[PDB]
């Protein structure tokens, strides 16, 4: 109330599980004057027939949806919707149940989740929520002890014990029949993931005595982590300068896990103009910044 | 309405002004209408009126002898961040949960109507999960029915590193310096968040076995963050001669992990 | 002033684990999608986060784009989010741009992201359910708390 609807064109579906496919743009408000509505199958080549809405049928055609009771092997194909200016398609890929299991290895759902960090599984489903009679939860297909209600949860600090695949049952009775959707989960508990919030080593201003003619060479260290950058700014925007050269980084880790990052600006030809001017190195993390400026003094000052 | 304060070696406590309308909202602070008592003892007690409709307050404060079990609930708590954690009512931990005697939860001014029970329990905490937690509850007598304030500041704080400190300033190991002429060495020391913290930052001169300790001047916190600490402190020669070549100077920085130095060798700019 | 630094292919998802992805609608939508659904479902969930240099540093300045024919570019302006047909540019001659982003771990939450516009400082990328789907949005930080501004980005590396 609402739901939503099957955006993605590739779906991937196992065979002897209730599915439904939901159209987009669709308005079930009361203002909402109602329309010929189409769904049509392809197979193979070409085929495009129309889907047969026959008496109690497996497929199951009304509102916005298209209900299989259940989906079976032989359903796999494109499947298309057509509406007054709307039409959309589905490449439907039903995949063959692992017999010899709970749940189907290709139809999970993988998670990490950090150590004494919260982890939770909440066994959910909405839009068969009103025809679901039991559901339950399994780790490693071995249910699990509960209050076992219309949703049984798990809300805990992660521990290396959690890791595992987590299949949630939904069984539920259509019309006679019993059906279960199971979705199951690929939880892998991992050690302290933290990251460290980047700094330049060296004090934030450096005056680099140097006289006209020869050259420098600026180095600029920086404790950050593996996937940050970290970079020089000497005004690129004014143009491109050919005496400033900014050499490949260098990078190490500390026996305790530690990144170092040097990167060093060659300054060739040294003129007036290279002189009184703050050429800044930075790091660049998802968890902060730091900035070093470099200013370039003549060695009689 | 009386409430009461029951005290000990450390505490804090808050009376907010209660009204059928939020029209608005002494050495002891005040803010937002809600005045505020910091460390008072037998002292602060009595009553206390806010303005015709007049909110009347008669506070009482009394001295804790001892505590009702082993795992008394402290005034100020800690919750990590990204795990599941808990504020439980000082005044009602010893007691357990056999049945929430009508706690009433209040996080910076604010009623929290979901949260009814001896203890708050954060699912995922957050920085916003920080703040003044004020646990209310009322407890009869023979005629008056007065209620129970108890007031804990809770934090949201990052677990304890597992590294070492950073030694930032200085980097190089050597330094050109002229002879005859003043030098002040300084050091920078980056430290991981550790809840009990006890960082060393000492620098110390040495000369193969010989070593020589420096005691003045005083180490200073420049940056305190949420996951970091930094700490300096600076070497002073008011006059280097030809012996302080030499040595080296080693700047010496520690936490409950380990140790890091940077040794500078000094080199005169001749 | 903006300096396109390098990429990283990532898959971006919401706190209830929905990827994102660009539909043949060319919208940037949310879905309940399985690791085989996800793969499959590719270079439609494949995004190219681009890192930039920045003049005035504030946080990493990125960019984020998907090759389905060809590569577009994530823009928000008019403060509206759209997919406009466009590579990551080479140079941004501009200190705040409706296509960089400050991509910013949440205090204690390292390995979740927020995106606050650097042509719009208070508005973020956003996941808000609009009827039937869930929209890739732009929307002014309301209240703190807010999980929906909240992202992860798992990255090829
Ligand atoms: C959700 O709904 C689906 C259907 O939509 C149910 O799927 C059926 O589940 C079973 C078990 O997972 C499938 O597997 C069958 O197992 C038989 C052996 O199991 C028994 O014997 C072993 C002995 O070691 C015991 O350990 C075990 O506990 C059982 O007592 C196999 O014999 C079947 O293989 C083939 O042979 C038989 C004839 O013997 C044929 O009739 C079969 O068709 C098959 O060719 C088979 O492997 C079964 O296939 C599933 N049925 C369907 C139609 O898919 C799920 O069980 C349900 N979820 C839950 C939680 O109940
Ligand atoms: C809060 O808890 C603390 C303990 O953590 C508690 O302190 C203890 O108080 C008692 C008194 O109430 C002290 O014990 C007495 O000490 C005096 C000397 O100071 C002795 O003369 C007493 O001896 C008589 O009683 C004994 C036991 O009945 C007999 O065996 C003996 O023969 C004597 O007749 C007695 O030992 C005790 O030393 C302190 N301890 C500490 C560590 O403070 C405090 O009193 C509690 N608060 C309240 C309000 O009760
Ligand atoms: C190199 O870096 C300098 C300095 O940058 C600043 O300092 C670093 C250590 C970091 O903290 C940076 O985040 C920070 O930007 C750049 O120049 C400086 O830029 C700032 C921002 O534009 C200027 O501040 C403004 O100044 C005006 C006028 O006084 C005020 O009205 C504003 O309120 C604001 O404070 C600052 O004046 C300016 N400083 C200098 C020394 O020019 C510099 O542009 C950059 N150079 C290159 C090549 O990238
Ligand atoms: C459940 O999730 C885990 C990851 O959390 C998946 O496990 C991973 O599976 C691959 C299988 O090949 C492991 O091996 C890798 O193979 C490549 C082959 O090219 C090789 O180059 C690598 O060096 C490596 O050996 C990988 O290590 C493994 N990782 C972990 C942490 O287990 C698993 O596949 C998921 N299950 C399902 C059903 O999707
Ligand atoms: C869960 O289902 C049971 C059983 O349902 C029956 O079997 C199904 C496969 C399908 O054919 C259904 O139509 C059947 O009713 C429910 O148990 C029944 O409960 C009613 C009273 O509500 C009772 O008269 C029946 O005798 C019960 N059936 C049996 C087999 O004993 C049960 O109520 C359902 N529970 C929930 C929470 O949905
Ligand atoms: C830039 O400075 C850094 C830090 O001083 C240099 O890098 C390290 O130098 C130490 C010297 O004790 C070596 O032990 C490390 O192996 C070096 N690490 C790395 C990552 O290089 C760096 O060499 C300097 N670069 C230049 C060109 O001056
Ligand atoms: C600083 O750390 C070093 C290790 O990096 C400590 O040195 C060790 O000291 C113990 C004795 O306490 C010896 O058994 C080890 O062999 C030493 N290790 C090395 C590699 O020398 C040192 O004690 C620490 N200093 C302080 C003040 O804590
Ligand atoms: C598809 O498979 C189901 C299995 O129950 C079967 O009933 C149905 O007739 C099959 N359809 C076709 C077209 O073969
Ligand atoms: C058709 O639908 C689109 C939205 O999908 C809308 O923008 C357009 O105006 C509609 N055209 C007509 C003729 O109704
Ligand atoms: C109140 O009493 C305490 C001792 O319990 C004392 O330290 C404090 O100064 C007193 N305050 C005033 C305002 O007299
Ligand atoms: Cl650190």
């Amino acid at each position: 109330g609402p739901e939503s609807c099957t955006s993605r064109p590739h779906i991937t579906v196992v065979e002897g599980e209730p599915f439904y496919l939901k159209h987009c743009s669709c308005s079930l408000a009361h203002e909402i004057e109602t329309t010929t509505k189409s769904w049509y199958k392809s197979s193979g080549s070409q085929e495009h027939v129309e889907l047969n809405p026959r008496s109690s049928s497996r497929i199951a055609l009304h509102d916005c949806v298209l209900e299989f009771w259940p989906v079976e092997l032989n359903d796999t194909g494109s499947y298309f919707f057509q509406m007054k200016n709307y039409t959309q398609k589905w490449k439907l890929n039903v995949i063959r149940r692992n017999k010899h299991s709970c749940f189907t290895e290709r139809q999970v759902t993988s998670k990490i989740v950090e150590v004494k960090k919260f982890f939770q599984i909440t066994c959910e489903n909405s839009y068969y929520q009103t025809l679901v009679n039991s559901t339950s939860l399994y780790k490693n297909c071995k249910k699990l002890l509960l209050e076992n209600n219309k949703n049984p949860t798990i809300k805990k600090n992660a521990e290396f014990e959690d890791q595992g695949y987590y299949s949630c049952v939904h069984f539920l009775h259509h019309n006679g029949k019993l059906f279960n959707i199971t979705k199951t989960f690929n939880i892998t508990i991992v050690e302290d993931r933290s990251n460290i919030v980047p700094v330049l080593l060296g004090p934030k201003l450096n005056h680099v005595a140097v006289e006209l003619g020869k050259n420098v060479r600026l180095n600029c260290s920086a404790l950050l982590n593996e996937e940050d950058v970290i970079y020089w700014m000497f005004g690129e925007e004014n143009g491109s300068d050919p005496n400033i050269h900014e050499e490949k980084e260098m990078r190490i880790m500390t026996p305790e896990g530690k990144w170092h990052a040097s990167k060093v600006l060659r300054i060739e030809n040294i003129g007036e103009s290279n002189l009184n001017v703050l050429y800044n190195c930075t790091v660049a993390s998802t968890g902060g910044t730091d900035t070093k400026s470099f200013i370039l003094v003549r060695k009689a000052d | 309405l009386l409430w009461t304060y029951s005290t000990r070696s450390e505490e804090e406590f808050v009376l907010f002004c209660d009204l059928p309308e939020p029209q608005k909202s002494p050495h002891i602070i005040q803010d937002k209408c809600t005045l505020h008592f910091l460390t008072p003892g037998v002292n602060n007690s009595g009553s206390y009126i806010c303005r015709a409709c007049c909110v009347k307050m008669i506070l009482e404060v009394k001295p804790q002898t001892n505590a009702s079990c082993e795992y008394s609930a402290s005034h100020k708590q800690d919750l990590l961040l990204g795990s599941t954690g808990s504020i439980s009512c000082p005044s009602l931990s010893c007691q357990s949960d056999a049945q929430s005697p009508a706690v009433t939860w209040y996080k910076n001014g604010k009623l929290l109507s979901v949260e009814r029970s001896n203890r708050i329990v954060v699912d995922e905490v957050y920085d916003y999960h920080q703040g003044t937690y004020v646990c209310d509850y009322t407890q009869s007598d023979t005629v008056s029915s007065w209620t129970v304030r108890a007031v804990v500041q809770v934090r949201t704080i990052v677990g304890d590193t597992k590294l070492k400190p950073d030694i930032l300033d200085p980097v190089e190991d050597t330094l050109e310096v002229e002879l005859g002429k003043p030098l002040t060495i300084s050091c920078k020391a980056r430290f991981g968040f550790e809840r009990v913290f006890n960082p060393v930052i000492k620098w110390y001169i040495k000369d193969s076995d010989l070593e020589w300790e420096v005691s003045v001047p005083e180490a200073k916190s420049i940056k305190s963050t949420l996951k970091d600490e930094i700490i300096e402190r600076n070497i002073i020669l008011e006059k280097v001669t030809q012996r302080d070549l030499r040595r080296k100077f080693v700047c010496f920085v520690q936490n409950s992990i380990g140790n890091t130095t940077q040794s500078v060798q000094l080199k005169e700019k001749r | 002033y903006f300096g396109k630094l390098e990429s990283k292919l990532s898959v971006i998802r919401n706190l209830n684990d929905q990827v994102l992805f660009i539909d043949q609608g060319n919208r940037p939508l949310f879905e309940d999608m399985t690791d085989s659904d996800c793969r499959d479902n590719a270079p439609r969930t494949i995004f190219i986060i681009s890192m930039y240099k920045d003049s005035q540093p504030r946080g990493m300045a990125v960019t984020i784009s998907v090759k389905c024919e060809k590569i577009s570019t994530l823009s928000c302006e008019n403060k509206i989010i759209s997919f406009k047909e466009m590579n990551p540019p080479d140079n941004i001659k501009d200190t705040k741009s409706d296509i960089i982003f400050f991509q910013r771990s949440v205090p204690g939450h390292d390995n979740k992201m927020q995106f606050e516009s650097s042509s719009y400082e208070g508005y973020f990328l956003a996941c808000e359910k609009e009827r039937d789907l869930f929209k890739l949005i732009l929307k002014k930080e309301d209240e703190l708390g807010d999980r929906s501004i909240m992202f992860t980005v798992q990255n090829e590396d």
